[PDB]
């Protein structure tokens, strides 16, 4: 998001892909989970594809 | 003696045996003394009670060159019959079948130790009234009754927990992902629920298999109790 | 210093007070600027909440970024 | 009782008169014993089983939305409402150690009439369905 944000021009379209081959990054720590739950939603909110 | 075999024959658990494209319901209790067994097929019972001199006779009839005492030869009996009754899949070498009389049922066993073969037959007549019921009919009573009992445990645990999610809402609080929304539990609605779809499907005893899978701790605990008082 | 600030005489003026540091938090923290949290910090005295506080902008700001905070 | 029959007597009053009946009932044979009373019982027992995993699977996922609830920073009003995680094996434990005698007690039949009827009539409408 940082990065997205330093950009100067017009952005018409914002996207992330991931690329992983792991299912359950942290499947030892569930507040990193929903951590990263609210800052996937914070990220959609703000008009940002993930896929 | 005789009431050490009926009481371990009462303590003991349902096993499930496949024999010649058929299945049947067995429990047995051997002891150096003797043994007992039970043996069901969801129509009829049968049960046999038998004692040393009985088995040392037979042992003598059918293996001709077998000579061994009656303890031995029971101890052989249960170290070949448990670890089927128990679990199946297991890699022994045990045969059985079943014949048919008037009323009698004849339990043929045919299986090898030190690859040397082995033969038992099971005379067993058509179990008691009394036995039928005490083995059956009031354990299955008190095991629907238990199971009853659970249910409505339940049922308050999920009150409770409906009353504390209200609550948490009624602060305002919203989840962080809506999908885990569970609606509120009515008994009513779900026992109507459940008759409709899913009772035929659970209702069916089928050949035995699911009471044996399912259902055996409860029973034993029903039955023990039952022992007790 | 810390434990009074009032009284601090050598740090000049922050420039920053509820509002600037409401919308700096927006920006840092990349929070959607018409969503629920950033109208919560900006009309922080408003009521509609109906959670926590309505009158202290440190609480606000706290139950903000308790989720996003380590 | 005499023998093994059953003689069941039968007194009352006909408007107002003697009416007398006298049920002579011998033993049941093991299949009308069969398929009246034990399997209905079996199928009573698995379909009780069944609302049993049901309900805990219902209770598993309150608690996933209890959790997300807390996660997600609600602070409940009363703290007296919270309740405990849910474990199958230690509330089974808890039941077989407690509350299995008096529940599991047969009595003379009454609790059999008075709970059970509604999935015995169930099981046996089945039963008589499929064949």
């Amino acid at each position: 998001a940082n990065l997205f944000s330093d950009v100067q021009f017009k952005m018409s379209h914002k996207r992330i892909m991931l690329f992983t081959n792991e299912d359950n990054p942290h499947g030892n720590d569930s507040a990193k989970a929903s951590r990263a739950r609210t800052k996937a939603g914070d990220l959609r909110d703000t008009g940002i594809f993930l896929d | 003696v005789m009431e050490e075999l009926e009481q371990g024959l009462l303590m003991q658990p349902w096993a499930w045996l496949q024999l010649a494209e058929n299945s049947l319901l067995a429990k047995v209790f051997i002891t150096k003394q003797g043994y007992a067994l039970l043996v069901s097929d969801l129509q009829q019972v049968w049960h046999e009670q038998v004692d040393t001199s009985v088995v040392s006779q037979r042992a003598k009839e059918l293996n001709k060159r077998l000579t061994a005492p009656p303890a031995a030869f029971l101890c052989h009996l249960d170290n070949l019959l448990r670890p089927l009754l128990k679990d199946a899949a297991h890699p022994s070498e045990a045969t059985f079948s079943c014949d048919c009389v008037a009323d009698a049922l004849i339990l043929r066993v045919r299986s090898e130790l030190s690859g040397l073969p082995f033969y038992w037959n099971f005379h067993c007549m058509l179990a008691s009234p009394s036995l039928v019921s005490q083995h059956l009919i009031r354990p299955l009573m008190g095991m629907s009754l238990a199971l009853q009992c659970q249910v409505r445990e339940l049922a308050t645990l999920l009150h409770m927990k409906d009353l504390e999610i209200q609550d948490y809402q009624e602060s305002g609080a919203t989840l962080i992902r809506d999908r885990l929304k569970t609606e509120p539990f009515e008994e009513n609605s779900f026992l109507e629920q459940f008759m409709i779809e899913k009772l035929p499907e659970a209702c069916s005893i089928g050949d035995g298999k699911p009471f044996v899978m399912n259902l055996q701790d409860l029973y034993m605990a029903v039955t023990t109790q039952e022992v007790q008082v | 210093r810390l434990i009074l600030p009032q009284l601090e005489r050598e740090r000049m003026a922050y420039g920053i007070k509820e509002t600037m540091l409401a919308k700096l938090y927006i920006e840092l923290l990349n929070l959607p600027r018409d969503g629920k949290d950033a109208l919560k910090l900006l009309n922080y005295r408003t009521p509609t909440g109906t959670h926590g506080d309505a009158g202290d902008f440190a609480m606000i700001a706290y139950f903000v970024l308790k989720p996003r905070c380590l | 009782c005499v023998a093994d029959a059953l003689i069941l007597r039968v007194r009352s009053e006909l408007s107002g008169l003697p009416f007398y009946w006298n049920f002579h009932c011998m033993l049941a044979s093991p299949s009308l014993v069969s398929q009246h009373l034990i399997r209905p019982l079996m199928g009573m027992s698995l379909a009780l089983q069944c609302q049993v995993r049901e309900l805990a699977t219902l209770l598993h996922m309150k608690d996933l939305e209890i959790q997300d609830y807390q996660e997600s920073g609600a602070t409940l009003i009363r703290d007296r409402l919270k309740t405990e995680p849910f474990e199958e094996n230690s509330f089974l434990e808890q039941f077989m150690i407690e509350k299995l005698p008096e529940a599991c007690s047969i009595g003379d039949g009454k609790p059999f009439v008075m709970n059970l009827q509604d999935l015995y009539m169930a099981v046996t409408t089945q039963e008589v369905q499929v064949g």
